[PDB]
């Protein structure tokens, strides 16, 4: 099963 | 319709939005993307095969 996380932008 | 029949990645959760939370994971069968905390799944909990809502109900 893929996985992924974000938090804030690509700065 | 959408599919093309095809798998892609595509965030279908039963939030019926396609918005990103903090985690997601992708189901096995169809590849489609869910917030795995709507699905019972943390980053912790991860398996190899999550069927989605969508393909295992
Ligand atoms: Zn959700
Ligand atoms: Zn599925």
């Amino acid at each position: 099963a893929r996985t992924k996380q974000t938090a804030r932008k690509s700065t | 319709g959408h599919m093309d029949r095809y798998d892609f990645e595509v965030v279908r959760c039963i939030c019926e939005v396609q918005e990103e939370n903090d985690f997601m994971i992708q189901c096995e069968e169809c590849q489609c993307w869910q917030h795995g905390v709507c699905m019972g799944l943390l980053e912790e909990n991860v398996p190899e095969k999550y069927t989605c809502y969508v393909c295992q109900d």
